[PDB]
């Protein structure tokens, strides 16, 4: 009669796995602050560790 | 198909005398379905000679 679907056997797939990214899109850049001054600098790097000068 | 899901969490106090904690990552899933449709319809004959076309 039939070879019937339901005999014969029904592979399945895959594909390879792919990065999402859930976001809340955040910026509030540019603005305050930025633009750096360099007595900042001077209280940064070594040496000289802080705290902050006055 | 699968997808991993951005890493997130909060920072840490960087102290001495105390370490910190690694953290972890997931992986999710994704379907969708196969579907078919199709049909037939006949025609008739001898009312089309009679009638004057097909």
């Amino acid at each position: 009669a039939y070879t019937k679907i339901s005999d014969v056997i029904v592979p399945e797939l895959f594909n390879p796995y792919v990065i999402n990214t859930t976001t809340q899109l955040s910026a509030f850049f540019q603005s305050g602050i930025a633009a750096t001054d360099d007595e900042l600098n001077a209280l940064a790097k070594k040496a000289g560790g802080g705290s902050t000068l006055n | 198909m699968p997808y991993w899901n951005d890493l997130d969490g909060d920072s840490q106090v960087l102290n001495d005398t105390d370490d910190l904690v690694p953290q972890k990552i997931n992986a999710g899933q994704d379907k969708a379905v196969l579907i078919l449709r199709g049909n037939a319809w006949s025609s008739h004959d001898l009312a089309a000679t009679l009638s004057g076309s097909d």
